C-alpha cells in the first residue's frame, strides 16, 4: 500500500510528543489536600515510587497511585458540602515509549 | 548485533535529569488566596523520593507568576544533553489548565511550551514529566459504595 | 496513625471510578481521518488490539497505539494550513485495576 | 486458599460485555456538517476487532442527538450482571467534551453519566471504556523532527 | 384613538414588581471563600434606591446554592400579572457565568431560566433585570491615561 | 417581498427576550469592591438611579454608570499585582423596548 | 470624604474603555443568515442606521435593531432541529459617552 | 464660555474615521467550512450605509487568519488623529470569542488589542466599534409566543 501521509523521507516527531502529565484529579474536579499529611495524590505518588520505581514501568506505577487514592482516601469537612468526597488521579500520556527509572 | 526493539526510553544517560519542584504555600494577600497547609510535607516527600531515583532536585517556594515563568524558561535553556529526562512538580492552587503563582495565574501551556520538542532540543525524544497537585475545577465526587 | 478521612466502616468507591477514555487526540487539538483508510486512531487501535490483546495489559496496548499514531502518520492536505500535521492519542484512565482481555 | 492480590479486573464473567459502536457518517444538511468519509472502514474494523475479543458488538449509524441519548440510556438500564465490562466507541465530529449527533451536539458527560457507579449498579466495579474518534479543539500539531 | 407606537415597556401596572437582593457576605469555611466586607453597604443602598422606585424589595443574606435556586424557583412561580417588571440583584463571589452560594457555585443560566418567556408566563413581555456584582474572570485592567 | 422566515400567523417571541444583565465588569475580568464603601458598580448604580430614574431611559442611566465607574475609580492594594487597576461595567441587553421607571 | 482609590493626580482611563461590540446574537447562540437577503442582524442594522443615524443616539439605534431582529425574524429550515428559531442581538458597551453620528 | 458637559463623543473631527469590513464568504477546502451565501449582500449594504455616514469604507474579501491580523495591525498603526472614531465589521463563521479567517480561527481579543487605549494613541478617548456577524455558540432559541 501507499499514501500521501506516511513514510516521510525526513523523520519528524510531534512537538507535543514525549510529555506526560500526572494530574492529581479528574478534569473539572477539586483536588484534595490534608492540612497535616499533605495532598492525597503526592502522598500516594511518593509511596508508590518508593515501592515500585525499581520494579514497574511508570504507567503501571501511576495506575497503582490511581487505585491508592481512589480507595484509601475520603474527605472530612465540617462543611457538609465538602464532606465524604472522593478523588481519582488522572494520567495523561503523550509518551511514545515505556519508561523505567532503572536500567 | 542482535535484535534491537527500542520500546523503552534510554534512561542510562550520565544524569537522570532535573526534578524542579515549585512549592507555593503562601500567597499574596492581594489575591485573597489561602495558604496551603501541608504542602511542605509534599515538597519534602518529593525531594526524598526523587533523590533516591537519582534526580537533581531543585526546590522553589512561594514563586510569583513572573518567577515561575522565568524559572521554567531558564531551566528549558540549560543543556540537557547528558540528562535522560525532565521532571517538574507543581504544588499550588489552580483551575483547569492553570497553576497559580503567589500573585496570580500562569497558563500550564505557557510553562510546558518551553519544553516542546522544537524549543528544547536537548530534551527532544526524552520524557518530560509534569506532576500537578492543583484543582482542575469545582466538581465534587460523591463516590459510590463497592460490593 | 489515624485520621478523619480513611478506613471507613462502609466501603464506597467514587461514582467516577472505573472509567477509561481512549481519546484519538490531545486536548484542544483536531483529530485526523483518512477519507479512504479511516481514522489514524481507530486504524492503529484495531491493529494493536489484534496483535496484543492476548499478550499485554490494556494501558500498554494503548501506549503502543500512541506510538504508532505519533510516528507513522502525518497529514496531507492541499490547504497548507492543514498539511504536514501530527497527532498524539490521549489515554485518560480512572481505572482502578489492570485490564487484560484474556484470562 | 493462597495469597489473593486482586490487581486486575475480573474478566472471566460469562460475557465480556457489550461494545456499542455509534458511527455517524452523514449529518443533516441543517447542521452544515460534512460527511465523514472513511468512518465506515473504522466501524467495520472495530466490529471485527472486538468480535474476536468476544464482545457483543452492536453498531448504530447516523444517530441524532436524541437517539444517542436514548441508546445510551437504554443500554445502561440493561442487566450487565453477567458481563465483565462495557465498551462504547464514538465516531463523529466533535469538540472538547462534545460528540455530534446527526442533528446537533451531545455532552460526553451526559452519555457517560448513565454508567456512573451509582447509576448502573450491574457495572459497578467493572471497567467502562469509551473510545472516542472526534476533534477536541482546533489546534494543529506541527510536529518536530527526530534525531 | 391616535397613533400608538409602543416603543417603551408598559410600566404603569399596579405594582412595579419585585426586587430580589441576594447578599452573600459570609461563606462556609469549607469553600475557602473569604468574606465580602462592604457588601452590606451595597445591599442597604440597593434597598433604599429601589424602594424609592416603588419596587417590592426582598433581601436575603448568606444563601447556600440550594437556597438560591429554591428562592428563584419560588419567586418565578408567583403570579406577576399585576407587576410591571422583575429585578434580581446578585452580590457575591463569582466567575464567568457563575454566582456563588455560601457552599458552592450556581450557574447564572439556572437562575435566569426560571424566568424564561415560556416558563414564567406572568412576566412574558415584561423586562427582567439581573444586576450582578461578581467577578467574571481573573483579568486585570491596567487602564490608560487620558488626554 | 416574501420569504420563508417572516410574518408568521402565530406571533411568538424568543424565550430569551426581554432580559437585561447589568454586569459590574467586562467579560473575563475581576470586579472591584471597597471593603468600607461597597462595590464600585453598586455604589455608582444607586447614585445614578437616585439622580436619573425619573429623567432618563434605563440604558442611558446605565451608560452614566459605566462612565462613573470607568473614570472615578482605581484600585488600591498593598499587592502591586492588584494595585492601580480599572473597571468598566458591562451592559448586556436583550430588551425589546425602552424602559422608563416612571410613567 | 477621602479614599485610597479616587481622584488621582495623573488622569488615566482603562485601556479597554471606549469599545463597543455589536454582536449579532446572544452569548452561546448560533447567528442566522438568509442565503439570499443576508444576515438578519446586518440587514436590520443597516436599515436602522439608514433611518435613525441622524436622529438617535447609537445605543438607542442598536436597541431598535435588537427589537427588529427579535420580532421580525424566524428561521426556516428543512431540518426540524434548525427550524422556527429566534435571535436577539447583543449590545456590549464599554463606551464612556453617548455617540451621535451627526453633530 | 457657558457650561460645558461633555456627555457625548466629539464627532466633528475632519474625518468620521475608517470602516473596515472583512467579508469572508469562501473558505479553504482544508477547513471543511462551508461558503456563507448572502454575505456579499451584507457587505454591500454596510458599504452604502456607512458611506452615507461619511466613513472611509474599506472592504476586504476572503482573508486568511494571517491577513486579518496583518490588516488590523496595519490599520491600528495609521495616524487616526483627524478621525472621530473607528469601525470594524466582521462577517464570517465563528464561535464565542473567535472569528474565522479562510484558513482558520483568530481570537477576537487579538484583533481588538491592537486598538487598546495604550496601543493606538490616536484613537485614545475615541469610540472603537466592532460589529460582529458570526456564531457565538451552538444554542438555539425556540422563542416564545407573545400576548
Amino acid at each position: 500500500a501507499s499514501g500521501v501521509d506516511d513514510d516521510m523521507a525526513c523523520h519528524k516527531i510531534p512537538v507535543e510528543a514525549d510529555f506526560l502529565y500526572a494530574y492529581s484529579t479528574a478534569p473539572g474536579y477539586y483536588s484534595w489536600r490534608n492540612s497535616k499529611d499533605g495532598s492525597w495524590f503526592i502522598q500516594s505518588l511518593c509511596a508508590m515510587l518508593k515501592q515500585y520505581a525499581d520494579k514497574l514501568e511508570f504507567m503501571h506505577i501511576l495506575t497503582r497511585v490511581n487505585r491508592k487514592v481512589a480507595t484509601e482516601f475520603e474527605s472530612f469537612s465540617f462543611d457538609a458540602t465538602f464532606h465524604a468526597k472522593k478523588q481519582i488521579p488522572c494520567i495523561v500520556s503523550m509518551l511514545t515509549k515505556e519508561l523505567y527509572f532503572y536500567h | 548485533s542482535g535484535i534491537s526493539l527500542d520500546n523503552s526510553y534510554k534512561m542510562d544517560y550520565p544524569e537522570m535529569g532535573l526534578c524542579i519542584i515549585i512549592n507555593n504555600k503562601n500567597f499574596h494577600k492581594s489575591t485573597g488566596m489561602t495558604s496551603r497547609s501541608g504542602t511542605d510535607v509534599d515538597a519534602a516527600n518529593l525531594r526524598e523520593t526523587f533523590r533516591n531515583l537519582k534526580y537533581e532536585v531543585r526546590n522553589k517556594n512561594d514563586l510569583t507568576r513572573e518567577e515561575i515563568v522565568e524559572l521554567m524558561r531558564d531551566v528549558s535553556k540549560e543543556d540537557h544533553s547528558k540528562r535522560s529526562s525532565f521532571v517538574c512538580v507543581l504544588l499550588s492552587h489552580g483551575e483547569e489548565g492553570i497553576i497559580f503563582g503567589t500573585n496570580g495565574p500562569v497558563d500550564l501551556k505557557k510553562i510546558t511550551n518551553f519544553f516542546r520538542g522544537d524549543r528544547c532540543r536537548s530534551l527532544t525524544g526524552k520524557p518530560k514529566l509534569f506532576i500537578i497537585q492543583a484543582c482542575r475545577g469545582t466538581e465534587l465526587d460523591c463516590g459510590i459504595e463497592t460490593d
